[PDB]
């Protein structure tokens, strides 16, 4: 269903915004950022 | 397995705008704070862009 350059923009955009988020301003941030990158793991699970 | 535009509507977008949604309620909760709304942006941002891949 997904496209090779579907999947690495959406994966770069996962990428920025774990990268950039305040994911370690606040223990409650740092659940959001953790959620986040849990996403984007099983994201990457998906396409490899 | 493998990812298609269904699951990146279940396993991403809906995900992300449910976090949205909590941050919401600490905003609401905690006016003083900078971060939380920083959040919301990001995740909007994160959203928006991966709604626009997902359809192109």
């Amino acid at each position: 269903q997904l496209s090779d350059e579907q999947k690495e923009t959406i994966l770069k955009a996962l990428n920025d915004a774990i990268e950039k988020g305040p994911w370690d301003k606040s223990n409650f941030l740092r659940v959001i950022g953790k959620k986040l990158i849990a996403i984007r793991d099983r994201f990457l699970k998906r396409i490899g | 397995t493998d990812a298609t535009l269904g699951s990146v509507y279940s396993e991403i977008i809906s995900p992300v705008k449910d976090c949205i949604l909590t941050v919401a309620k600490a905003v609401s909760f905690n006016p003083g704070g900078k971060d939380n709304t920083d959040a919301v942006e990001v995740l909007t941002e994160l959203n928006t862009k991966v709604e626009r891949a997902a359809m192109n």
